[PDB]
């Protein structure tokens, strides 16, 4: 006999909303990756990219490119996000070189030429161009210190110049393209391509606005937001409101109703009928009874009061009775006034010696742990 | 500093007395939270929850530690409040010798509190994170409050005993005082000024909690560790811990599962250790406040439902009485102590000598106004002039180190 | 000549709403009480970011040049506020000695006081209140444009007749958004024993 | 009381003997099979992962009965004070012996407990009266002595 | 009793210092070392042990 919590219950998504803004330009990606001069790598050339769509799908799949490595997305992941500038960077250099494009290198070109951050975020995307692409590109030999994540360094005798002749594999030129993605907390400029869809309110919907995924009701709300805010954030740091892309109002985002799901029953001996407590929810989300603890199901509610048996919460007590399940406001006792007056006393005539058991622990079975044994049993090897 | 005026024969004994009413206030349970591992870790995802469980039991054990304190602050509650076996209620008539509790009793005007419970209820101030309501409303904790005040008003210490007799308050306040060694007549020979200090020891109890709000300080303390603790627990959600971000619905966006489960793994990791130092928190703060529990339970056991003789149990003085109040996640005691307060100066001498033979007091003291011998209660000067009935013989004169030479009245000479 | 900014320079770091809240945050900014150089021309260091206010009559000062020599071998951001339109763009001007191609960006969209915050990629914020010399008052800033142009930048000049300069600094700020979602006060973390117990207990009031 | 104090421990050791069964994060929870499978330069990769989870586990399993023996430390020094006290004398502290005006105690072993039979006098058939805090016979006020 | 409880303070002290010549896996337990002998991709897996 008693209650128990069993398991979490979560109104599920009903649909699935994705709202990105109505930019339709295909962006510039062929002005870089097929552009007939690609830069010498100590003056590596930069292009940011912004205000346009992005299909990386046009790039991954083709066989062209001799690796995609990407460091903080995965490439099949690319159209269902949005960024903020793309930075892609364009150069040439060695191919057996190439493996030194990429987060925490150490090397003549990583430590003097061009260094991607420890924590880049993005995709190095390179090829051989011996059938294209010879003296003409230079690189850094020396310098007085390493240079800096996405430095850039003109000066003067520290250059050399690569030896790309087409009769040499790994001596051949690689044209590398680095995408560098700025993950910002802003309004996104740069969206795969996968298509917004309608507005929903007041259901429980997968959102994704700008890229910014999650689940909730979607209701809207006269949080008065300045007119260069994209987001609200809660009390608690959580997103708690957006702004749509595609037609500016303040949405708030309430998460989809959920609770504690608790048993109620009488000892499974007496009886197999039990009731269904819902913490924290009105009896609309979900014979019904309503709670400060929760929406009670299939507990009768009673106006007579009783000792409490299966306590609830909020002064409500739950008990198997003439039968079914029923649940009353607990007695707290039999109420008493006391025949008080400014004369009388009432003395008693007779007693009781009364025998009252009271039981204490005093000690716990000695338990010893060998730390060794239970983390290493057996093994040297461990140990 | 003070040298009290000591010597091997001076005595100095109170003229008068002042009642005082202090108040001492205790926590009696925490919020009752309870924090849906599976949520607080791995929110909305699947991904996320196919790896907590490489992980056991450490998500079920903090549910059944944390419903376990849980169970504990009801249990706490209970065991200080609900000592009563049956709701008294005052009668109609407040014919209590002059003691006006009208200020700690029930107003029905209003939930039905007293004036000094809504001082106090006023004076202290979403991600699996839930916080279930206690078993007993403040009503029912208010109704409680008022059974344990209209059985330590109408009834004494008797309805703790068997069951609540009857007595007339005046007649109730002679027996404290004859708990702690001060004969009868010291009340009802002074019964409206120990009425009239009752009463205005009260008023200021109404004015000191409502001047200041540092007086509930264990209170509003105990709100807001618990405070800090959820602050700091759901804090811990933003942060890295290593991972490429703490927003776990945008690791899923952004990677394959090869790739993301050696991220959200680090989230896992960190979210996993926080819980488990805020369950350990919370385990030592539930002992912390059960020691407590069964403090206020104590007290309200000796101290209400009796006397205790246990000195300075009962705030700084002669214990009485004490009338519980409800406060919000805690109770309120107004201890009632005689406290003695205008002391004269007295030569005083062990025993007397009377026939050779040595007489010595039954009860309380021998002095002298410098010419004359009385015999006193030992807590409240009251001159007795001396004779066989007040004192007992014992042996002669020589043993006892300094008695003196005395004449002692026969009553039936 | 000096004065001091009691209070001035505080803008919304991030393009967030938050409300009844007190964020803190770590940014570039003008330090409480600090001094500000009061000008009546004059080419001046940037270091960090340019606070700028001017109690101007008559739209006296209209723009402002940025760069590191504001010659050509070099690039250099122009700013002017013409009535007509705020041309913004980042050329190789071989500019005049003192001024009233290879173009890679452009761009177009008493009382008073007018204020900035220039800060870098380029960022403006500004604020336009009225008053009756820097006020012992409090008023946020909002963002003005955020304009990508990737410009190494060290010294700028004013175009045009009071102009205040102050030199932001990094910091911690508390920030105590209201009800509206905007920033009624701040404290300064670095400026006074008391304002890191404020930002120690994230509380404008300490006991 | 001493029936969940039983359970108490058996859940604890029952709860650290169930998480030697799992993973976290290596390729077996079984320690030899990790060892059969791999050489030592890989191995270590998998066995950290064991010794990490485990050594967090059995840090837990301590932490908690730290906490619980407190409790029961608690427990063990008021039915000291309830021997010393109840059994070995009379107290004057009200339900501190039982509900009731205590008499005598009676203890009792009990597996890993005490039982105490508080004896108490309990009173039981109140009549009313009518009373008076003094009476008067000669001008003269007369209070009661013992009673 | 009191040379227990102070016995007991030094001995935890002591405990928490001898735990900074602990490894915990990392290739040595001198944060200076691990920062002097690896490249920083190399040295933030052993720092972060």
């Amino acid at each position: 006999k008693g209650i128990y919590q069993t398991s979490n219950f979560r109104v599920q998504p009903t649909e699935s909303i994705v709202r990105f803004p109505n930019i339709t330009n295909l962006c510039p990606f062929g002005e870089v990756f097929n552009a007939t001069r690609f830069a010498s790598v100590y003056a590596w050339n930069r292009k940011r990219i912004s205000n346009c769509v992005a299909d990386y799908s046009v790039l991954y799949n083709s066989a062209s490119f001799s690796t995609f490595k990407c460091y903080g997305v995965s490439p099949t992941k690319l159209n269902d996000l949005c960024f903020t500038n793309v930075y892609a960077d364009s150069f040439v250099i060695r191919g057996d070189e190439v493996r030194q494009i990429a987060p925490g290198q150490t090397g003549k070109i990583a430590d003097y030429n061009y260094k991607l951050p420890d924590d880049f975020t993005g995709c190095v995307i390179a090829w051989n161009s011996n059938n294209l692409d010879n003296y003409n590109y230079l690189y850094r030999l020396f310098r007085k210190s390493n240079l800096k994540p996405f430095e850039r360094d003109i000066s003067t005798f520290p250059l050399q110049s690569y030896g790309f002749q087409p009769t040499n594999v790994g001596y051949q030129p690689y044209r590398v393209v680095v995408l560098s993605f700025e993950l910002l907390h802003a309004p996104a400029t740069v969206c795969g391509p996968k298509k917004s869809t309608n507005l929903v309110k007041n259901k429980c919907v997968n959102f994704n606005f700008n890229g910014l995924t999650g689940t909730g009701v979607l209701t809207e709300s006269n949080k008065k937001f300045l007119p260069f805010q994209q987001f609200g954030r809660d009390i608690l740091d959580i997103t708690d409101a957006v702004r749509d892309p595609q037609t500016l109002e303040i949405l708030d985002i309430t998460p989809c109703s959920f609770g504690g799901v608790s048993v109620i029953t009488p000892g499974t001996n007496t009886s197999n009928q039990v009731a269904v407590l819902y913490q924290d929810v009105n009896c609309t989300e979900v014979n019904v009874f309503q709670t400060r603890a929760g929406c009670l199901i299939g507990a009768e509610h009673v106006n007579n009061s009783y000792e409490c048996d299966i306590p609830i919460g909020a002064g409500i007590c739950a008990s198997y009775q003439t039968q079914s399940i029923i649940a009353y406001t607990m007695s707290l006792g039999a109420e008493n006034s006391v025949a008080y007056s400014n004369n009388s006393i009432a003395i008693p005539t007779n007693f009781t010696i009364s025998v009252t058991t009271e039981i204490l622990p005093v000690s716990m079975t000695k338990t010893s742990v060998d730390c060794t044994m239970y983390i290493c049993g057996d093994s040297t090897e461990c140990s | 500093e003070n040298s009290v005026a000591y010597s091997n024969n001076s005595i100095a004994i109170p003229t008068n007395f002042t009642i005082s009413v202090t108040t001492e206030i205790l926590p009696v349970s925490m919020t009752k939270t309870s924090v849906d591992c599976t949520m607080y870790i791995c929110g909305d995802s699947t991904e996320c929850s196919n790896l907590l469980l490489q992980y056991g039991s450490f998500c079920t054990q903090l549910n059944r530690a944390l419903t376990g304190i849980a169970v504990e602050q009801d249990k706490n509650t209970q065991e200080v409040f609900a000592q009563v076996k049956q709701i008294y209620k005052t009668p109609p008539i407040k014919d209590f010798g002059g003691f006006n509790f009208s200020q700690i009793l029930p107003d029905p005007s209003k939930s039905k509190r007293s004036f000094i419970e809504d001082l106090l209820f006023n004076k202290v101030t979403y991600i699996g994170l839930t916080v279930l309501p206690p078993l007993l409303t403040d009503e029912m904790i208010a109704q409680y409050t008022s059974a344990l005040l209209a059985g330590t008003i109408t009834s004494g210490w008797t309805f703790g005993a068997g069951a609540a007799l009857q007595i007339p308050f005046a007649m109730q306040m002679a027996y404290r005082f004859n708990g702690i060694g001060v004969t009868q007549n010291v009340l009802y020979e002074n019964q409206k000024l120990i009425a009239n200090q009752f009463n205005s020891a009260i008023g200021k109890i109404q004015d000191s909690l409502s001047s200041t709000a540092s007086a509930l300080g264990k209170l509003q303390d105990v709100v807001n560790q618990n405070a800090q603790a959820l602050n700091t627990l759901v804090k811990q959600l933003s942060s890295n811990f290593g991972a490429i971000s703490s927003v776990l619905n945008d690791i899923l966006s952004r990677l394959d599962p090869p790739e993301a489960e050696v991220q959200i793994d680090r989230l896992i990791t960190g979210r996993l250790q926080s819980l488990q130092t805020y369950v350990t928190q919370q385990l030592i703060r539930a002992a912390e406040i059960r020691a407590s529990a069964n403090l206020a339970a104590t007290k309200m056991s000796e101290c209400v439902l009796g006397q205790s003789k246990r000195v300075d149990f009962c705030g700084k003085g002669y214990h009485l009485m004490s009338f519980p109040q409800s406060a919000p996640h805690g109770v309120v005691f107004l201890h009632v102590t005689y406290v003695p307060a205008q002391e004269k100066n007295f030569t005083t001498a062990p025993a007397i000598c009377h026939d050779g033979k040595a007489h010595f007091p039954r009860e309380g003291v021998f002095v002298s106004n410098g010419t004359h011998w009385f015999v006193t209660q030992r807590n409240f000067y009251e001159p007795q002039i001396i004779t066989t009935d007040n004192t007992f013989v014992s042996g002669n004169c020589d043993v006892v180190i300094g008695i003196v030479n005395n004449t002692v009245y026969d009553p039936l000479q | 000549a000096y004065t001091n900014s009691f209070t001035r320079g505080v803008y919304y770091p991030d393009k967030v709403f938050r409300s009844s809240v007190l964020h803190s945050t770590q940014d570039l900014f003008l330090p409480f009480f600090s001094n500000v150089t009061w000008f009546h021309n004059p080419v001046l260091p940037f270091n960090d970011g340019v606070y700028f206010a001017s109690t101007e009559k008559s739209n006296i000062i209209r723009g402002w040049i940025f760069g590191t020599t504001l010659d050509s071998k070099t690039q250099s951001l122009l700013i002017v506020n013409n009535a007509t339109n705020v041309v913004i763009k980042v050329c190789e001007f071989q500019f005049c000695n003192d001024p009233f191609n290879n173009c890679t960006f452009e761009y177009v969209s008493f009382k008073n006081l007018r204020e900035f915050v220039f800060k870098n990629y380029f960022k403006i914020y500004s604020k336009h209140t009225p008053i009756n010399d820097l006020p012992q008052g409090f008023s946020a800033l909002e963002p003005l444009v955020d304009l990508p142009i990737g410009i190494n930048i060290t010294r700028f000049q004013t175009l045009l007749a009071a102009y205040y300069v102050g030199y932001l600094q990094p910091r911690t700020f508390l920030l105590k958004y209201n009800e509206n979602g905007t920033i009624t006060d701040a404290v300064d973390c670095a400026l006074d024993p008391l304002s890191e117990t404020k930002c120690t207990l994230k509380s404008f009031t300490v006991e």
